[PDB]
């Protein structure tokens, strides 16, 4: 789920950037130091939209730079467990189906698309179900389910997807399911 | 006695320059949970703490090398000196 | 109790009274009364 | 370069106004491809406008008192009563005003 | 007489006066950040010496430095002194 | 002596305190006058001031 | 993120911690085989650390620069007493019951004692110490546990580490196993009331079951030109402990005379106690080859050449010089005369800005052998350049910009610290301005001698060159000579006239002295 | 370049200027490969080779002695005394 | 004062008064050495440096003491700036004012 958090911190203004507006330098330093950088308790950062810094900065021993208190708004995104999110198929192989989830790509394995027997990597690279008559390929719009996810900065797209739950799947699959349910 | 002279004059940065920068300045990595000295692996690009693996975060601290030698010599005896860390700048 | 234990306890009580007075949880008169009570009880 | 990075707010953002914010970020920040790629991901799945997502998210405060579920109801628009329970992952049972939730969907979206 | 008259005289004397430690700290900080690429706030075209410490001394003598000393008294009271044109 | 006295400091109050907060003297010395700035242990030599002012005609 | 040290927490090292931090286990007592490679599992296992410039550590992919030492552990089958904690084990033994492990005080008074101690432990540490001493004094002399009433027996300590009960037989000696088993029974509350931290210093941890093995980084091998490596005494002891550990283990599983077992248990314990500390009172010192007593862990820390007073309170420093001194009446009181040789060896690192670029370029054009010149150039990314190995110094001068660092010679007007020992007051070391002169001596003005108590009978003084901008600024602002004319001991000048000055002043100022225009011009020409 | 002064028998020749670090006698020792155990001029002590002596000890081992001389001219900083304690 | 003065040595009285104050602070007369003012200091490392013995560190480990780096000697030992002289001053700047 996409989030927007507000944060307060200390930003260091190098002496070579003196004589100009503190806000511009502060937002520049924040972008150079927080863009595309994973945070353990907040998630992966997608950028800084606005920042406000105080004009007073304190000086410490051994440094020529000034340190200012800054308040800024972030655009962090973190996929929350047990949430229904739409997505698109990015690549399909014997590994499974890779669904794109914004900056990262989700992962689902062949054992959990439909409660049946299916053959993957068939002719024309299409996953076809023997008793379901289902075809999935590029450009699809799937509505996936989150079951488990963890972040360690070793590999961002380590997200596991789920499709066994009814009322979930392709937009056409769910539409026919609803129509035939009643 | 020269250190006492420098203290009497009130020169903190001169004391630092004489007694740390020009003799045995060093950098060590401390686990934030146990306060023991870790290391940088330089091959897997990760911080490793001896009781801790990669389950904790290590921070670099500039210190006199003789103080680290003293810490290791104290751990040679059955003594557990744990270093407590702090921030240079606070809110 | 023992003289040393009585001294330690009266020091502790004086410390508590001063702490409570300095936090504006007591008035000057109440602090005076408690100080007198402790001094008389531990004399 | 010493930082603290303490957080104060924990607001939630649906897909539609996330498009608004990244657009307000890409135009002046001129970020990398990863930020630009995320915008492409939102160029198709997004179904409503910023005002539509705001209206649906603000009118559901009384029906449900959780901000996280309101941000996913403002991005998917289930518009059916048979799949809302699939979206719900909250143990307490919601009152039988779910039919009102769907009604709010089409008047806005 | 808050505590004693001598203490009041002391605090009144040091109200608008810089101690030698504050002058040394200001000059050292200014020189350190001036050697790191900062732009001098004075002309620096006809000065006798062109090293950073001399320029910092001249910048302190004629108040152009936007630096503020924060004095914290033991009871918690805070006094602010500005060296920018006093 | 150095190890006994090394932690004493002059405060902005005018008080002599230890770095642990203990008060040693309410005001340094008795008049808060540094011996280095003294007129040989005297804060002011009044006879010297008189000589400074009217010494050319005395 | 860069942090700072704001505290140190002390405690006793738990055996679980000793095992957990260890990278290996020392079992073999053989240090080196025929060829010379170190045996895996010995004292010189490469897993412990690297001391060779070209070797790489197995535990961490780091060389001698980036590798901190790693710890091993020696497993002990029979527990031993740590000699540094005997006075604490003795107090734990004398003030606790040996059946239930209690302070031997009625719990009604014990609860209020604990309440008071918890209330006062932080505000009045001395009162807490007195309270703990009182509790120990009244609990030692009980002779019957209130929870048991089992006729507690008094315990006596025989130096160095011999504990002796006094039962009905009047003689029985306690083994470390029973001592540790008794100390395991004490609860955390009773330990806390006695003045010890239970979660960080548990009393039975003072009885050793596992022994840490120091890293080789603190245990280096001295390279002597004689061709034979000399090992430090720590390895020379650790081999003895591991030998006795192997020597005693085989006896347990093969036979049980029970008299040779205790005659080896009293030798391993001696070895461990002497490894921790030599010069134990009432105990023979240990030699290695020539009857010279060994230097052990506690000997590396005490003395005037030990760790503390030799490396922590004071140390040898860089950018310093020492030379005989000679007079110079032509210097200012702020100046010191420096030889050309010393000016060209000691350097000051100056960062290049847009105001000083031409002067630094002229320094670079001159090499390391012409004054004023430079010895090194540091590029902005951080690579040094030896200017004596540069093919063309004129092109390197043209290529420097703001951000470069040039280590240039001393020039006239530089600030240095000038010192004479012993340093009795603070003006025994003052800041001076450099002046480079021909000669091989430190030149000093004659009016500057009283503060240094200096003389020209063959005396020598020290020089120190501050290296950073902040240090130089502090030295120039606070330590300059003329700012310290009046001494802090009393309100009087410590700098003034000497011997020829006084008689010259008398002869000039006497009322019979008459001068002509030429003589006046000659006198005033020196001013 | 530290062995440029040795002759074919491993020892320097008289009337040769030497600097600190120059090798005067070349020597290799049995392993305890062969190790270099040469003797060099001490640090910062120039001079001229004055005498080279080759003989044998009682056992029969070769013994080599080299004398180096340095000229000293009085300069500022040298000590002098009279027969009266001055 | 009498001992110093009868030898012809000039020392200002403020130093002597400060010494007298430091030796009577606790309500009793204490020596400046090990069993007095110096031994009452709340730093383990400073005490172990003045008294080069190691028994102080063993006592601290046994009792689980905590060392907090408030004095000047311990900070010099570990290598951090002291709070005397220029260490009492704290600065603030406005970089924008050019
Ligand atoms: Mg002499
Ligand atoms: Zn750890
Ligand atoms: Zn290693
Ligand atoms: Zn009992």
């Amino acid at each position: 789920m996409f989030k927007l958090v507000r944060a307060k911190g200390i930003v260091r203004i190098p002496p070579e950037y003196f004589g100009q507006s503190v806000d511009e330098i502060a937002i520049k330093i924040l972008r150079q130091e927080y863009q595309e950088k994973l945070i353990k308790d907040i998630g992966v950062v997608l950028g800084i939209v606005n920042a406000k810094a105080s004009e007073e900065g304190f000086i410490i021993f051994g440094d020529g730079a000034t340190y200012h208190e800054v308040e800024f708004d972030m655009l962090v995104y973190t996929p929350i467990i047990h949430e229904v999110i739409e997505g698109e198929v990015s690549q399909v192989d014997n590994y499974g189906v890779y669904v794109n989830m914004g900056p990262v790509d989700g992962l689902v394995h062949i054992s959990q698309i439909t409660d049946d027997n299916l053959k993957f990597d068939s002719n024309r690279g299409i996953l076809i179900g023997e008793k379901s008559k289902k075809s999935i390929q590029k450009g699809d719009r799937v509505r996936a389910m989150i079951i488990s996810a963890s972040m360690s900065s070793g590999r961002l797209p380590r997200i596991a997807l789920t499709m066994k739950q009814p009322y979930l799947g392709k937009i056409e699959w769910i539409n026919q399911e609803i129509a035939k349910a009643s | 006695m020269e250190r006492d002279c420098l203290i009497g004059f009130g020169t903190a940065m001169l004391i630092k320059d004489r007694l740390l920068d020009n003799s045995d300045k060093a950098v060590v990595y401390i686990c934030d949970q146990c306060g023991y000295v870790g290391w940088y692996d330089r091959s897997k690009n990760r911080y490793v703490c001896p009781v801790h693996g990669d389950k904790s975060v290590l921070h670099p601290v500039t210190v006199s090398y003789a103080f680290k030698l003293l810490i290791q010599e104290l751990m040679s005896m059955v003594i557990s000196p744990r270093l407590i860390l702090g921030e240079k700048v606070n809110l | 109790s023992t003289v040393t234990i009585s001294d330690i306890e009266m020091l502790l009580k004086d410390t508590e009274i001063w702490d409570k007075l300095l936090r504006n949880e007591l008035s000057i008169e109440e602090a005076k009364k408690m100080f007198d009570d402790v001094a008389r009880s531990y004399s | 370069m010493s930082y603290s990075l303490k957080t104060i707010e924990e607001h939630f953002v649906p897909y539609s106004i996330a498009k608004k914010y990244i657009k307000e970020l890409i135009d002046t920040g001129s970020s990398s491809n990863l930020i630009q790629k995320t915008f492409d991901y939102l160029n198709s799945i997004s179904r409503c406008d910023e005002d539509s997502a705001s209206k649906i998210m603000k009118e559901l405060e009384e029906i449900v008192k959780r901000e996280d579920v309101r941000a996913v109801l403002a991005s998917i628009c289930p518009t059916t009563v048979e799949e809302v329970r699939s979206v719900l992952v909250i143990d307490p049972s919601t009152i039988y005003s779910t039919e009102q939730i769907q009604k709010i969907i089409e008047i806005i979206k | 007489m808050t505590i004693d008259k001598i203490n009041e005289i002391f605090k009144e004397n040091w109200k608008n006066k810089l101690t030698k430690y504050e002058i040394a700290r200001i000059i050292s900080a200014r020189a350190l950040q001036l050697s790191m690429g900062a732009l001098p706030l004075i002309d620096t075209s006809n000065l006798k010496s062109d090293d950073v410490i001399s320029i910092a001394e001249e910048e302190l003598k004629r108040g152009v430095l936007p630096i503020t000393i924060r004095r914290i008294y033991p009871n918690g009271q805070v006094e602010l002194i500005s060296v920018r044109k006093i | 002596l150095i190890n006994a006295l090394s932690d004493l400091r002059i405060e902005y109050d005018g008080t002599v305190r230890s770095l642990y907060g203990d008060i040693v003297q309410v005001v340094y010395g008795d008049d808060a006058v540094h011996p280095m700035y003294s007129a040989h242990s005297k804060s002011v030599n009044v006879n010297r001031v008189i000589e400074r002012v009217i010494g050319w005609k005395r | 993120s860069e942090k700072i040290i704001r505290g140190v927490k002390f405690g006793v090292l738990s055996p679980n911690e000793i095992r957990q931090m260890s990278v290996t286990a020392i079992i073999t007592s053989e240090v080196y085989d025929e060829d010379g490679t170190p045996i895996e599992g010995g004292v010189m296992d490469p897993k412990l650390g690297v001391i060779e410039p070209g070797q790489k550590c197995p535990v961490c992919g780091n060389t001698l620069a980036g590798c901190p030492g790693h710890f091993g552990h020696i497993e002990l089958i029979k527990p031993v007493i740590h000699i540094g904690y005997v006075k604490h084990i003795y107090d734990f033994l004398r003030s606790t019951c040996w059946r239930c492990g209690r302070i031997k005080i009625k719990e009604q008074d014990l609860e209020r004692y604990k309440r008071i101690y918890n209330a006062i432990k932080l505000r009045w540490p001395s009162a807490a110490r007195r309270l703990v001493e009182y509790i120990k004094k009244i609990s030692i002399k009980n002779l019957e546990c209130p929870h048991c009433g089992e006729k507690q027996f008094k315990i006596k300590l025989e130096k160095p580490y011999n504990f002796n009960e006094e039962r009905n037989g009047s003689i029985v000696k306690l083994s470390p196993s029973e001592i540790r088993d008794r100390l395991e029974r004490i609860p955390d509350s009773d330990v806390e009331l006695l003045g010890y931290d239970p979660k960080s210093s548990r009393p039975e941890w003072m009885i050793l079951t596992v022994l840490p093995v120091p890293p080789i980084t603190i245990r280096p091998s001295i390279t002597i030109e004689s061709g034979i490596r000399a090992e430090d005494d720590l390895t020379h002891k650790l081999v003895d402990i591991i030998r006795l550990n192997e020597r005693l283990k085989e006896s347990i599983e093969a036979g049980a005379p029970q008299l040779i077992i205790e005659d080896l248990w009293d030798l391993l314990q001696y070895h461990v106690a002497t490894y921790f500390d030599n010069e134990i009172p009432g105990l023979p010192p240990a030699k290695h080859r020539s009857g010279r007593p060994l230097r052990t862990l506690a000997q590396r820390l005490k003395g005037k050449e030990g760790r503390f007073r030799g490396n922590l309170s004071g140390k040898r420093v860089d950018f310093s010089a020492r030379t005989v001194i000679s007079p110079d009446p032509n210097l200012s009181i702020d100046e010191v005369g420096i030889p050309y040789t010393i000016a060209r060896m000691l350097t000051v690192p100056e960062r290049v800005t847009n105001i000083n670029i031409e002067r630094i370029r002229q320094y670079i054009i001159n090499g390391p052998d012409k004054w004023p010149g430079a010895n090194y150039v540091i590029k902005p990314d951080g690579r040094r350049i030896d200017l004596r190995y540069v093919k063309d110094r004129k092109e390197l001068a043209s290529s420097i910009t703001a951000g470069y660092v040039v280590e240039r010679h001393l020039v006239d007007g530089d600030v240095v610290l000038f010192n004479r020992q012993p340093s009795l007051h603070r003006i025994s070391m003052m800041a001076h301005k450099v002046r480079v002169l021909p000669g091989r001596t430190f030149r000093l003005n004659l009016l500057d001698c009283p503060p240094y108590n200096a003389d020209f009978d063959g005396d020598e003084m020290n020089l120190h060159v501050p290296q950073s901008e902040e240090a130089i600024a502090e030295a120039r602002e606070l330590m300059l000579v003329h700012k310290n004319i009046i001494t802090p001991r009393y309100g009087g000048p410590i700098i003034g006239g000497g011997q020829d000055y006084i008689s010259g002043a008398y002869l000039l100022s006497v009322k019979t002295t008459l001068l002509t225009v030429e003589e006046v011009a000659t006198i005033l020409g020196v001013t | 370049d530290y062995y440029r002064l040795l002759e074919d028998n491993g020892v320097v020749s008289p009337e040769v200027e030497v600097k600190g670090g120059d090798v005067l006698i070349g020597k290799v020792s049995p392993p305890r490969a062969k190790r270099d155990t040469s003797i060099v001029t001490r640090h910062g002590e120039n001079g001229i080779v004055d005498l080279v002596l080759i003989t044998e000890t009682l056992e029969g081992n070769k013994l080599v002695k080299v004398r180096v001389r340095d000229l000293r001219i009085p300069e500022i900083g040298d000590k002098f005394a009279t027969r009266h304690g001055q | 004062k009498k001992v110093l003065e009868e030898q012809g040595l000039d020392v200002d009285m403020r130093h002597i008064v400060l010494v007298s104050d430091i030796m009577t602070r606790t309500g009793d007369i204490r020596q400046i050495g090990r069993h007095g003012v110096t031994g009452e200091k709340s730093s383990v490392l400073a005490r172990a440096a003045f008294e080069v013995t190691v028994k102080h560190l063993l006592d601290a480990a046994a009792r689980g003491e905590r060392e907090e780096f408030k004095g000047v000697i311990e900070n010099i030992i570990i290598g951090q700036p002291i709070r005397l002289g220029t260490g009492i001053v704290e600065l603030t700047m406005k970089p924008n004012m050019r």
